[PDB]
């Protein structure tokens, strides 16, 4: 059980970036998908959530319009694409796993397992 | 009349979404008739919830209930719950609607056959009336169509079949209603909320002289919610709407609320948690204020839900809203202004603007029953030369 | 949207001394449906990712030590370690999930 990413990738302004985000040892479709970004030396940044049930998404407004989450149900991955890189987004980029409550069915947004990260640095 | 010429049709696709989770079966959406009634409702579209091993059609099973829905016997018992309080149950029997395809990719005939089988059985059971979605993926579907219609009228006049289309396109709409005359159709025809008035109303008036004034269905949907195609601002025009066109309005749950899919992170676009007071969605407890639930709606005379309620109590009780003899007349570029009678009953105005401006619009006073914002004499005539709409206003008005 | 604020930025403590990190909101985090404070702390290494150590502002994740204790309610929250060892060097981050956007505070660090 187990969250695994992408190889750490180099961009230049203005592309784009594609990181997957592989699940294992659980059922996929069950558990919300949600990615959080880490400055070098900073703080955590909450990007936005996908639920692998349907592909519906939810983004933070400071990425609206850059960002887009997506998920492929036989390979078990998301993806989440950044265009428009700048130099902000120089960052570790974790895929972070839903808590999902068993007693009431409920899924508060805290994250119990975490990918390995993906640096992508811009130029 | 028929049952579904007497007000609008309620459709709850998901029964878990709908009541919480795991309270998702039959046995406790009876529990949620009482509502129902104050929404003056006449009819649920309720399911599908036939067995359905995803893509799979010989383990697909239209004639025995999924046990995380309930059993027969609980179906039983909802059916004569809604039978003693006037709601009717339409079944929708689509048959993959677990998979990505409705109606499978193979044996076309076996599947028609399931559907077939299924419309007698549930007849029997003692349902009123059956859905089918997605009549697009179905081959010959105008063939099929007619004769799952015949086999659902045959048994008795008072049963309905309500076909459902992804299509906008008329000659695609008119070919699918051809062979049935009587077959109640659903479809995104009106789902562009960037038309203006004058082309609601072109939309409106070329459907009806295609179809030679029939009884037909209002809705922007085979399915989905209104706020998937409408913003916040045409919300209550929209409902005004489709509550005084001729013919039968059919909502999706939650649209009594203008429940929005998109407010509650990471929900299905298709089957969001209906949301009935502050517990409903304690995922993420700041996403929900008291101004989006049912509870909090209910004490607001200006709310969407107690709009829904006058709306839908005119539509089932006044004659000439019941019976479909309509004329809408030239009245401006974003208007859309029509009168609804019926032989020397109460006669009613609705007058629509669709735009950001003010616009100008038979006796010469008649009495406002309602707009779709405050500030206006409700109960004390207006007059129909003066008239003038705010954006995005609605109005209906009375004259004997 | 909700601004979480950490006291202090860095703390050093000896080796089996109690340790004190403070969170507070901007805004309630207290859920008046279930009574529950919708907050949560974290612990990261460096070149890991972070590891999920209270939930509920309270309730400690299962396989943490028992050192580790999570109190607080409405606006202020506090993560106290009882006795620091040494594989607790760490930063450690408060995390609210009352509303959307997700917002998490800026960091403390604990050394020796």
């Amino acid at each position: 059980v187990q969250l695994v990413q992408s190889g750490a990738e180099v961009k230049k302004p203005g592309a784009s970036v594609k990181v997957s985000c592989k699940a294992s040892g659980y059922t996929f479709t069950s558990y919300y998908m949600h990615w959080v970004r880490q400055a070098p030396g900073q703080g955590l940044e909450w990007m936005g959530i996908i639920n692998p049930s349907g592909g519906s998404t939810s983004y933070a407004q400071k990425f609206q319009g850059r960002v887009t989450m997506t998920r492929d149900t036989s390979t078990s991955t998301v993806y989440m694409e950044l265009s428009s890189l700048r130099s902000e987004d120089t960052a570790v980029y974790y895929c972070a796993r839903g808590y999902y409550d068993i007693l009431t069915g409920s899924r508060p947004i805290f994250f119990d397992i975490w990918g390995q990260g993906t640096m992508v640095t811009v130029s | 009349q028929k049952w579904w010429h007497t007000g609008a049709l309620y459709r709850i696709g998901d029964l878990q979404a709908f009541q919480g989770h795991g309270a998702g079966n039959l046995a406790g959406l009876k529990g949620r008739l009482d509502y129902l009634s104050s929404l003056k409702v006449k009819g649920l579209v309720l399911g599908p919830i036939h067995k359905n091993q995803k893509d799979d059609v010989a383990q697909t099973d239209l004639l025995q209930i999924d046990p995380n829905f309930g059993s027969k016997e609980d179906f039983d018992s909802l059916l004569q719950s809604a039978k003693k309080k006037s709601i009717r149950v339409i079944l929708d029997l689509t048959p993959n609607y677990r998979g990505e395809n409705s109606w499978f990719s193979t044996q076309v005939d076996t599947v028609a056959t399931k559907v077939k089988d299924a419309l007698e059985f549930w007849l029997q059971a003692g349902v009123d009336g059956f859905q089918v979605r997605d009549i697009e993926n179905l081959k010959d579907a105008s063939s099929f169509l007619a004769e799952w219609q015949n086999i659902t009228k045959g048994f008795s006049e008072d049963r309905l079949l309500i076909a459902g289309t992804n299509s906008s396109d008329l000659q695609q709409i008119l070919s699918l209603l051809e062979s049935n005359k009587d077959l109640l159709l659903t479809s995104s025809y009106l789902s562009d909320s960037g038309s203006t008035g004058e082309h609601t109303k072109s939309l409106v008036t070329q459907y009806l002289n295609a179809t030679g004034n029939r009884w037909c269905s209002w809705s922007l949907s085979q399915a989905r919610l209104l706020t998937s195609f409408l913003p916040a601002q045409l919300l209550r025009l929209y409902q005004l709407m489709l509550f005084t066109l001729p013919g039968t309005p059919v909502f999706s749950y939650g649209d009594e609320i203008g429940l929005d899919a998109a407010a509650l992170p990471g929900q299905p676009m298709e089957a969001p948690v209906m949301l009935w007071d502050e517990s409903s969605f304690p995922d993420i407890p700041g996403a929900v204020s008291a101004n989006m639930t049912v509870k909090g709606q209910s004490e607001d005379p200006g709310s969407l839900l107690s709009l829904f309620r006058r709306l839908s109590d005119q539509r089932s009780k006044e004659r000439s809203l019941l019976h479909g003899d309509f004329h809408a007349f030239s009245a401006g570029p974003g208007l859309f202004s029509y009168i609804r009678h019926w032989d020397q009953n109460e006669r009613f105005l609705v007058v629509l603007n669709f735009g950001d401006v003010g616009l100008s619009a038979l006796p010469a006073k008649a009495d406002l029953l309602l707009s779709t914002q405050p500030g206006r004499e409700e109960g004390s005539p207006l007059e129909l030369e003066r008239l003038k709409l705010e954006p995005h206003e609605g109005l209906l008005l009375r004259f004997p | 949207d909700i601004v979480m604020t950490q006291s202090p930025d860095s703390l050093a403590v000896s080796l089996g001394e109690r340790a004190t990190i403070n969170c507070k909101s901007s805004q309630s985090v207290l859920y008046s449906s279930n009574n529950k404070n919708y907050l949560a702390w974290y612990q990261q290494k460096p070149g890991q990712p972070p590891k999920l150590l209270i939930y509920w502002a309270s309730t400690r994740e299962s396989g943490v030590p028992d050192r580790f204790s999570g109190s607080g309610s409405g606006t202020d929250f506090t993560l106290t370690i009882s006795s620091l060892q040494a594989e607790d060097v760490a930063v450690y981050y408060c995390q609210q999930y009352y509303n959307t956007p997700i917002t998490f505070g800026q960091g403390t660090r604990l050394e020796i």
